[PDB]
């Protein structure tokens, strides 16, 4: 513009900041071709290397954790010393038909401050509940979110506290970049500014309180979502057993086997550390003396059930470390899909999953088998001997066969069926939709930590052999 | 409606032009929800399509045909998020000078059998992020997967704010529509890959073009190094998928004093060697008419045993040959896309690096190679070794292959795919794609 | 009246171990996001190269 | 050695005490009789040499 095509003029040079005429060249001739300046950088192939590296591990929790019965009230005191003014409660429409969620509140306009209460949470979340919530929370500015219940508020809170802290992050990219940990690439908007967040558990039996994981479900389409970074564990986690004292059996016979489920894999998958391996053997130590004591009577026995919640805790401490496994992601689906509730779900699949894993070395779909893990046979057997369960001379697959004998008689006094299909599941429709779940519990994060890869055809065999109440066998 | 003969052709090119040229205007906001949604819907159809193109083209694992398509959809999105392609780039406000930045027009694009899925996702993805527009030609063997694959992208993005369209495709594909589709005058640069009959085609064209291709990556085992984990590494990355990825491993380099134990842990495990007549029975399949029999491609270990005419246990999983002449007549020495290998005897480690730069200057484009050693004593073996090898990335330690433990293996690094050259000859190494090709960049004074 | 007591488990927020990890932990203290540091040892782990 | 004993003997009584005495919950069992346990296997190993 204004400027002659040339060189020579007067000043510095017309123009200063240009190259000569000559030095820019193009590769083409035909059509609608720019030309570029040539350098040495069209003269230089790069080449690169890379040497393989090893890994690192962890061990993430919770601030502070505080429990036992009668504890709740002396624990939501500090945070009125300090020094916060106002409130956020998150739970469901069925504890605040009955009086669970006075108790927060009564105590908390005791000194002043503004609370309000969003019951309007679904057995799962749906994504559209969720953008309620936060339209809820950026017109009324809270500092303090306090999540009750179990399960589905929890994790509801989770995603209503990260969009309240960046309102402009679409929800799209998170469900892109963050969808499974032991990938550190690259990084999370930082949280914890402007709010922080209580868990406040009701149910014994899972452990959501402490673990970073959360699962949205869209309306429109019926997909699911994971979400699962270390910067949605809560900031403070109170476990008080007055809040359990009331709910009927069979709901704590569903929470007790979900706990042995999460206690039963995290000890044998391959991420298993040595930081979490004594906590999910004193949780499965835990559960065996007082989980019977506690289903037969109750609340006449005021301390088995205390301690059957603190166990339950302890294996939710134990799997946030080492992930799940297979019957996990099957539990799910076989859940979601013909509305089980889940925890029985998993409990009917547990026995054929060991019969599963525990085969001697068939080398057609293993990885790295002389580099960490030993066998998934050896720590079936470590389970067994340190839960009591051996003559002193013995071999491993007695010892194998005396585990999964146990938790049948187990499943006998606890009073759960013995199939799906006396669970009430018609034939028909389960055969119309077992190739629908079974290719879909194979992306579903499986991968996973299962010690042996599996692949599709492997697992509608267990799913046929569940219903039928048969035994996997080869 | 069908694309059959020249006229319909000639049709829809106009077609896409004039939609192009409408959609060379946008904002760089307004760009950006079109690729979200996009990289979205595609990511959301993994085992739809890893069906179709099990049933379709007939050969193929169904499990990693759907981790590879979700592994290149959500790098491709994760990587090119905010990076400034419409508009003005750079300015020097205090001196007059303004960068700004403009298309190219047109692409050509064409699909190969081997993975038919998954490419049509990355050109797509990185032709509507810098405002162009594509058109496909496929392969007649895998054809109705790769339109449906464009079909679910290009209406993914129609309800964002799109023209009406911008993608287009040839239906009952044959050997003059491509010729004319290359010949043809507005079209501006065409994306080539597979094997080594048509990228020669594309360069012959007189067309900006350039070619992803691949090259015989060989692998070597010296002396001391671990011996079970490099078995396990090799026979782990070769099985993926029957081997049909871009560039893995082809050929394994011994040296002497370690070598027959090497050969017993290959033979306490999947792999299945041949030392006797079997191997002219292999030699009589693998090439045909000098240019890689087509009936061995995607296969398992057993089918083609049994087509070269003999038995086998049915659990193997490689064939191993082992040949000593090097040279271009030997029919091991070509990339084989099937489950099988070739392996060779050295004296030292200088003899293996000079045969291995012979074994790598066949194939015309440096891609890969492995070496297996000891790294934390032997500095000196691995500069030697990064110094004379000619190729774009080199592993120490590593399979040429995705999805092991732990984050990614490795987690640095691209696809095997969006590494392409831009000739054939000699000493020509690959590099990665992106959008910057893809955007001419202009300045004002 | 006689009040029952509480108990508590706490810990520092994130521990991070095993061989070889030293030099990957300290990088997300730079990628967010301190300027300016101060080390605190004693003298004989500064007259090696510690 | 005997640097590495010393600080052996000192682990060894700290996870010794720290089980018997009167505070101990069952958080802190586990990992008490886990620090006992991964040390009388590995201990006089990593004595003699390393």
């Amino acid at each position: 513009i204004n400027t002659p095509a040339s060189q020579g003029g007067i000043g510095d040079l017309y123009n200063f900041k240009l190259a000569p005429s000559l030095t820019l060249g193009c590769g083409s001739w035909g059509g609608n071709s720019i030309s570029e300046n040539v350098g040495p950088k069209h003269l230089i192939n790069k080449k690169t290397v890379a040497k393989r590296a090893e890994n690192m591990l962890w061990h993430k929790l919770p601030k502070s954790i505080y429990f036992r019965r009668g504890s709740l009230p002396i624990a939501l005191d500090e945070v009125i010393t300090d020094g916060h003014k106002r409130a956020l409660i998150v739970t469901d429409r069925f504890l605040f038909n009955n009086g669970y969620a006075d108790q927060i509140t009564s105590v908390l306009k005791a000194a002043g401050v503004e609370t309000e209460v969003f019951f309007e949470v679904e057995a799962d979340p749906t994504l559209s509940i969720v953008r309620k919530g936060a339209e809820l929370a950026n017109s009324f500015k809270p500092d303090v979110i306090i999540a009750l219940g179990g399960g589905s508020p929890m994790d509801a809170a989770k995603i209503m506290w990260v969009m309240y802290e960046h309102p402009e992050t679409h929800f799209e990219e998170l469900a892109l970049r963050f969808m499974d940990i032991r990938k550190r690439i690259y990084k999370f908007p930082k949280m914890g500014v402007k709010a922080k967040m209580i868990a406040v558990t009701t149910t014994s039996g899972t452990g959501s309180e402490v673990t970073p994981f959360a699962v949205v479900t869209d309306d429109a389409t019926g997909q699911k979502y994971p979400l699962a970074d270390y910067a949605l564990t809560p900031d403070m986690a109170i476990v008080d057993a007055n809040l359990v004292m009331d709910m009927p059996k069979s709901l704590c016979a569903f929470g007790g086997l979900d706990a042995v489920t999460h206690a039963m894999e995290a000890y044998v998958s391959v991420l298993a550390s040595e930081f979490s391996d004594g906590q999910a053997l004193q949780a499965l130590k835990l559960l065996k003396e007082y989980l019977p004591a506690s289903y037969h009577e109750g609340s006449k026995n005021p301390v088995a059930r205390e301690r059957v919640h603190s166990a339950a805790t302890i294996a939710g401490i134990a799997f946030a470390n080492a992930f799940l496994g297979v019957c996990h992601s099957m539990a799910h689906k076989l859940g979601s899909q013909f509305h089980i509730p889940h925890g029985l779900a998993n409990a009917l699949l547990i026995c054929n999953v060991i019969r599963y894993n525990a085969n001697d070395n068939p080398t057609k779909q293993t990885a790295f088998s002389q580099y960490d893990r030993p066998q998934a046979r050896r720590r079936y057997a470590e389970i067994a001997d340190h839960l009591g369960l051996s003559a002193p001379g013995d071999r491993t697959a007695a010892k194998i066969e005396k585990l999964l004998a146990w938790l049948e008689t187990l499943k006998a006094e606890l009073g759960i069926p013995k199939s799906i299909r006396e669970a009430g599941v018609q034939e028909a429709d389960f055969l119309a939709n077992v190739d629908k779940l079974s290719e879909d519990a194979f992306d579903d994060q499986c991968t996973g930590a299962n010690p042996r890869y599996p692949l599709i055809s492997e697992l509608k065999q267990i799913l046929l052999d569940t219903y039928y109440g048969r035994d996997y066998v080869e | 409606m069908a694309v059959t003969n020249v006229a319909e052709l000639n049709a829809l090119v106009e077609r896409v032009k004039k939609a192009q040229r409408e959609y060379a205007s946008f904002t760089q906001e307004q760009v950006d929800k079109i690729f979200r949604a996009a990289a979205l819907a595609a990511a959301d159809a993994r085992i739809p399509l890893a069906k179709m193109a099990v049933a379709e083209s007939g050969m193929g694992i169904v499990e990693d045909k759907v981790i590879k398509n979700h592994f290149a959809s959500e790098y491709i999105y994760n990587a090119y998020k905010d990076e400034k392609t419409c508009g003005v780039l750079s300015e020097d406000d205090t001196f007059g000078t303004i960068t700004i930045a403009e298309p190219i027009g047109i692409i050509c694009g064409i699909v190969p059998t081997t993975n038919p899925t998954s490419t049509a996702i990355f050109k797509s993805l990185i032709s509507l992020k810098t405002r162009n527009a594509i058109i496909f030609s496929p392969h007649p063997r895998a054809k109705d997967a790769t339109n449906k694959a464009a079909d679910i992208v290009l209406q993914a993005a129609i309800a964002a704010g799109a023209p009406k369209d911008l993608i287009g495709w040839i239906d009952q594909p044959s050997v003059e529509l491509s010729n004319a589709l290359m010949h043809h005058p507005d079209i501006n640069l065409i994306l080539a890959t597979g094997g080594p009959g048509m990228v020669k085609a594309a360069y012959s064209s007189g067309k900006p073009a350039i070619g992803v291709g691949a090259g015989n990556t060989p692998v070597v085992i010296d002396e001391t190094a671990d011996i079970k984990r490099a078995v396990a590494s090799v026979l782990m990355s070769k099985t993926f998928d029957n081997g049909v990825i871009c560039a893995s491993e082809q050929s394994v380099v011994v040296v002497d004093s370690v070598y027959d134990a090497v050969r017993e842990r290959f033979a306490t495990h999947g792999g299945y060697l041949l030392q006797g007549k079997e191997l002219k029975a292999v030699q009589d399949v693998i090439l045909k008419n000098g240019a890689l029999n087509a009936a061995i491609v995607g296969q398992p270990a057993y089918k083609i045993a049994e087509l070269a005419g003999f038995s086998v246990p049915e659990n193997t999983k490689i064939l191993i040959g082992e040949v000593t002449v090097v040279d271009e007549s030997e029919p091991f020495a070509h990339e084989k896309l099937s489950p099988t290998l070739a392996m060779y005897r050295a004296k030292d480690f200088e003899d293996a690096v000079e045969k291995a730069e012979k074994l790598v200057a066949m194939g015309g484009i440096g891609h890969t190679s492995c070496l297996y050693t000891d790294q934390d004593n032997q500095p000196a073996r691995v500069s030697y070794f990064g110094q004379k090898m000619k190729t774009a990335r080199i592993l120490i330690n590593t399979p040429a292959s995705q999805g092991g433990i732990g984050d990614l293996y490795n987690f640095k690094l691209a696809p095997s795919l969006t590494l392409g050259c831009g000739s054939w000859g000699g000493n020509s190494i690959s590099e990665n794609v992106g959008p910057k090709h893809l955007i001419n960049k202009k300045t004002v004074a």
